[PDB]
RNA sequence: GGCCAGCAUCAGUUUUGGUGGCAGGAUAAAUCCAUAGGAAUGUAGCUUGCCUCGGUAAGUAUUAUAGCCUGUG
RNA sequence: AGAACUGGCGAUGCGGGAUGAACCGAACGUAGAGUUAAGGUGCCGGAAUACACGCUCAUCAGACACCACAAAAGGUGUUAG
RNA sequence: UUUGCUCCACACAAUAUAGAUGGAUACGAAUAAGGCGUCCUUGUGGCGUCGCUGAACCAUAGCAGGCUAGCAACGGUGCACUUGGCGGAAAGGCCUUGGGUGCUUGCUGGCGAAUUGCAAUGUCAUUUUGCGUGGGGAUAAAUCAUUUGUAUACGACUUAGA
């Protein structure tokens, strides 16, 4: 008979937030949360994946799971140097969501070809596992 | 101009263990249990720990923010009512025909009756309801007394005996008869 | 798309329910509308109450039956939304019509086969969070429509079914993940991966 | 296969037209799977047939076809213009019709 | 009226035989091109001093580009407006990251909350709130509170297509 | 060479993309680098009061075991 | 009901204002292609259920010039001064 | 009333089509919260994980898909049969048993395709009906006229008649 009171766990805007970007010149790229302006805007910034420090509006960005420290505020350089130190990077490529995007950006490049040979190994595949699928 | 977060807090007690999962509270504590639906709201519960319990509002109005506190509240009074209980007393009130009032069944269902009132002929009935129990007050004349763990249900069964006594066509200054509630509180003593 | 798109009444908005329906008969889609009955409308009970008791009056005063007609049914009340919406009196008009069906709950056919949604209609992605809004089902039997407690019971007992349905699928593909892992990191399975498979 | 189709479904919508004129020498394509004028920029030539059938045989068959192409994009979200060999019949308005992929560009 | 930019612009009165150079005055102005910031020049000089612009001149004109446009800032606004039945002044403060957003927020907050249009509007100062704590409106504070964080509850992701088959979810 | 088409090369009109070279401005403003000064929504350190073994807070303290701001180059 | 100047209707279709002599746009040989006006683009209905910042919840909300009405006076609804 | 009707089978003819051209691919509920996996004290429970769209999943190679051989598997699937069971909201469909039989592109062989001439939907769907044959099965009634009066302007209604 302990208490037991649900969570709802948001994501959070904030320092150091990592978001990804949707609209525009940028758009598949990650950058982090500076400032925060109202409830509406934060400044944003990039450097790692080309982003240019910026003001933008929250609706056109979504936030990532990822956090990282980082001073309110802070200069490009110092983005720059924080990030690399908490290696964002590698850690948003882990996981599922990056891995989601790259799977699709793949399919969409396969050649005619390739496509025929990704029907022959699902033929392959599908033999062996509709046998495992019936014996236990 | 919206809040960008405004929040509240809920004690608790060493009895109690509240619980809730979408919106959904239950409390249970050495007097019973009681349950209410805040799905009509949209707050945030949060535990910090076994006697505490956060209730906030995100980027909230006036009006939003402005029921956070009555959120705060109903919780509260289960909490309380899940310990202390609750007891409202009402005394009878006329200037001439004795108002009598007793508990009658039929159908096994508990009724509050009351007879003679103003004179009139006519019998008046209440239901009791579930969860409040009835004691005509000994040692006090023309008491009754409805005391359970949910001040609604109480606060409630009180306000409709008080309510089948009104007076029609008549100065109601002057005719001043009825049943009144007269002591809020609670059941567990020296609290 | 498909030959036949099975919508979920419950949780969209009428008009906007009505408003997508209406294009895509136009544009030749067949439609069918299931759960009628679990539509949503904007506004309190009480403004529908009155809106719909403001329909409730006009008649043809020689005649009221001539006069506009009152169907007090989930389905019916949201199909005079959709007809509006569509040129009724053409032949065109009546064609995109008749690729049309709503039905208060979910009856056979339809009830095995699969219905979608249409998130620009629905309410929980709609109304701002706050705003009041009204039940079909419930609008509805306040004005006449006479069958919303044996819909009601209907459905519970559809509802247990296909969660048995849903419950056996389920075992199901547990297994088959279970397979197609037993499978994993052979030869072929590492090939797919790096065709986006 | 089961698959032999070389085109892509679509749909006849409307004639070109104001709220109380339509112009039956232009009627307008809804191409499954476009939804923007860029998207419809790469159909912009292609050939459209609409496939029909008669009670009288023909040249041999009891098919006909309507032929046209694909003249320009139509609006924000991928509908597209076409003119036929003779403006399509308007009882069409919701049928299908075929889009090719010639002639090509890939 | 437009997204801004915001102009220096000089004039002055035509020279003459015994006043050759006349006294020169600068207006910083909100416009969206040159044509209606010289434009609006001449309609406060006029407000403020003898001359037309039939009889004076522009001697330049210049835009001015925001200092730090990535450095966050707590703009105070001052402003005289006109109502249907009065006119007033009025001081808001705005918080964005150049002037030139915050004057395009506040001709947006103007007409949203007392419908007021462009023509019916005089920017009197906008100034950088150089220290916290002289910062007065309340909705502004509120963002200055350390390490402020909030969530955003409630998520509406946009649908692509008029059909979905899952149901959606507004986690976040 | 009657009827109708397909493609190619062009001409007139038009529509929708890719891409190369330049000009202007505070010879854009920023970022970046250097440099001086600064403060706080005060980073390390220090102090003191509670406090399950160091966590909290309220002081001090301006680069320290974060950083930011402002000017000049 | 009666004057002043211009522009119109009458004598004039065409696009818009659902509808309408006079308003808005624009004045007409037969036609192809392009672009626009005024006015529009949830669906009727061609055209973004487009972007953006606020405001408003009405137990007779409101929704676009001409135009198909509302006033003094009030509100501890809410917003910004 | 000159051999009529019905269900099943193919056959010929007509006829038409609001618009096939790989697949309508089944929990519920909540959205200020959920799905899935797992453990357990089975609960408003612990732990893990996912979303950020179906850009999916499934199917998909062979004369519009011909004729053939083998191997590895014991799997998949089509078809007609047969076992047990489920579904009444419009159930008219779902699941299960067992033998049969075709196909298998799971892998490896032999043969074929041209001249439809550089494109011409290049015809592969499903609707209703008509008429022969022959494999099952079935063997009425209504109306007019007559009649009643619980009915009636006329029709209609309501009775009665081997
Ligand atoms: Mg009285
Ligand atoms: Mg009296
Ligand atoms: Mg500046
Ligand atoms: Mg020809
Ligand atoms: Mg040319
Ligand atoms: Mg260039
Ligand atoms: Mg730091
Ligand atoms: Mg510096
Ligand atoms: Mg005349
Ligand atoms: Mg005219
Ligand atoms: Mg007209
Ligand atoms: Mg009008
Ligand atoms: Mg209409
Ligand atoms: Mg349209
Ligand atoms: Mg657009
Ligand atoms: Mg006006
Ligand atoms: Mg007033
Ligand atoms: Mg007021
Ligand atoms: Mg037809
Ligand atoms: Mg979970
Ligand atoms: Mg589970
Ligand atoms: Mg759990
Ligand atoms: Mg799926
Ligand atoms: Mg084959
Ligand atoms: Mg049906
Ligand atoms: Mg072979
Ligand atoms: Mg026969």
């Amino acid at each position: 008979t302990d208490s037991i009171v649900k969570a709802s766990n948001w994501r959070l805007v904030e320092v150091g937030r990592v978001v990804l970007i949707k609209k525009g010149q940028s758009a598949g790229k990650l950058a982090a949360i500076v400032e925060i302006i109202d409830q509406k805007k934060v400044l944003i910034d990039g450097p790692k994946a080309g982003v240019p420090r910026q003001a933008i509006n929250l609706g056109q960005v979504v936030l990532t799971p990822l956090t990282f420290a980082l001073p309110r505020g802070a200069r490009t350089a110092t983005v720059s140097k924080k990030w690399a130190a908490a290696a964002v990077c590698e850690k948003w490529a882990a996981s599922s969501w990056a891995k989601k995007i790259a799977q699709r950006e793949r399919r969409a490049a396969l050649t005619d070809f390739e496509r025929f040979q990704v029907m022959v190994l699902r033929k392959q595949k599908r033999y062996t596992v509709k046998k495992a699928l019936a014996k236990a | 101009m919206k809040y960008i977060q405004t929040e509240q807090q809920i004690e608790v007690p060493e009895g109690v263990t509240v619980s809730i999962k979408s919106r959904i509270v239950k409390v249970v504590g050495p007097r019973g249990t009681l349950t209410k639906n805040l799905k009509h709201i949209d707050v945030t519960f949060t535990k910090v720990n076994n006697q505490l319990i956060k209730v906030a509002v995100h980027n909230g109005g006036r009006k939003h923010v402005a029921a956070l506190r009555t959120v705060k509240s109903l919780v509260d009074n289960m909490i309380t009512g899940v310990t202390k209980g609750y007891k409202y007393k009402m005394r009878y009130v006329y200037a001439h025909f004795p108002i009598n009032v007793n508990i009658v069944e039929k159908d096994g269902a508990k009724f509050i009756e009351v007879r003679n009132f103003l004179g009139d002929k006519k019998i008046r009935n209440v239901p009791v309801r579930d969860g409040v129990t009835i004691e005509f007050s000994t040692n006090v004349k023309d008491e009754i007394v409805l005391s359970g763990n949910s001040v609604e249900d109480v606060s409630q069964n009180a306000a409709d005996l008080q309510q089948i006594c009104r007076v029609r066509n008549k100065d109601i200054r002057k005719f001043l008869d009825g049943i009144y509630v007269s002591h809020k509180g609670f059941i567990t003593e020296d609290l | 798309v498909e030959p036949v798109v099975v919508i979920d009444g419950k949780g969209h908005l009428v008009g906007r329910l009505a408003s997508v329906v209406a294009k895509q008969l136009l544009n030749g889609q067949k439609i069918v509308v299931v759960r009628a009955e679990e539509l949503n409308i904007s506004g309190e009970f009480f403004r529908n109450k009155l809106k719909y008791h403001d329909f409730l009056r006009k008649a043809t005063a020689f005649n009221k039956t001539r006069g506009p007609f009152h169907f007090r049914a989930p389905s019916r009340i949201f199909y005079k939304a959709l007809r509006g919406m569509v040129s009724h009196k053409t032949a065109r008009g009546k064609a995109a019509l008749e690729r049309l069906k709503v039905f208060e709950g979910i009856p056979p056919p339809y009830d095995k086969k699969k219905r979608v949604v249409v998130p620009q209609a629905l309410r929980v992605l709609r109304l701002k969070p706050g705003r009041k809004y009204t039940t079909l089902g419930k609008l509805s039997t306040s004005v006449g429509w006479k069958y919303e407690d044996v819909v009601a019971k209907l459905e519970a007992k559809r509802k247990v079914s296909s969660a048995e349905y849903y419950a056996k699928k389920r075992a199901f593909t547990k297994k088959v993940a279970s397979a197609n892992a037993t499978a994993a990191e052979s030869d072929v399975a590492k090939q797919l991966a790096a065709l986006g498979y | 296969a089961e698959s032999h189709r070389l085109y892509v479904k679509g749909k006849h919508l409307s004639y070109q037209r104001s709220k109380r004129v339509n112009n039956p020498n232009v009627s307008l394509i809804k191409i499954e799977g476009v939804a923007t004028p860029q998207d419809a920029q790469f159909y912009l030539g292609k050939r459209i047939a609409y496939v029909y059938r008669a009670s009288k045989e023909v040249r041999g068959s009891k098919i006909r076809v309507m032929w046209g192409k694909v003249t320009r994009t139509h609006g924000n979200s991928g509908v597209v213009r076409a003119t036929f060999r003779n403006n399509l019949p308007a009882k069409t308005f919701g049928a299908s019709v075929r889009i090719f992929l010639y002639p090509s560009n890939i | 009226m437009a997204h801004f930019k915001e102009y220096q612009v000089i004039g002055r009165r035509l020279p003459t035989e015994s006043v050759p150079e006349p006294k020169l005055f600068r207006m910083r102005i909100f416009a969206s091109n040159e044509v209606i910031a010289k434009s609006r020049y001449w309609y406060f000089l006029q407000k403020l001093h003898k001359v037309k612009k039939a009889s004076g001149e522009i001697v330049s004109i210049n835009q001015i580009n925001e200092a730090h446009p990535t450095k966050v800032k707590n703009f105070g606004v001052w402003v005289r407006y006109d109502s249907r039945s009065g006119t007033h002044n009025m001081y808001k403060e705005i918080r964005d990251v150049s002037r030139v957003a915050a004057v395009e927020t506040l001709y947006q907050d103007m007409a949203a909350r007392h419908r007021a249009r462009f023509r019916s509007i005089h920017i009197l100062k906008v100034a950088e709130i150089e220290k916290t704590a002289d910062v007065k409106r309340q909705y502004v504070k509120q963002f200055l509170t350390k390490d402020l964080k909030f969530p955003l509850p409630h998520r509406v992701q946009k649908s692509t297509k008029t059909f979905s088959y899952k149901r959606p979810s507004t986690f976040y």
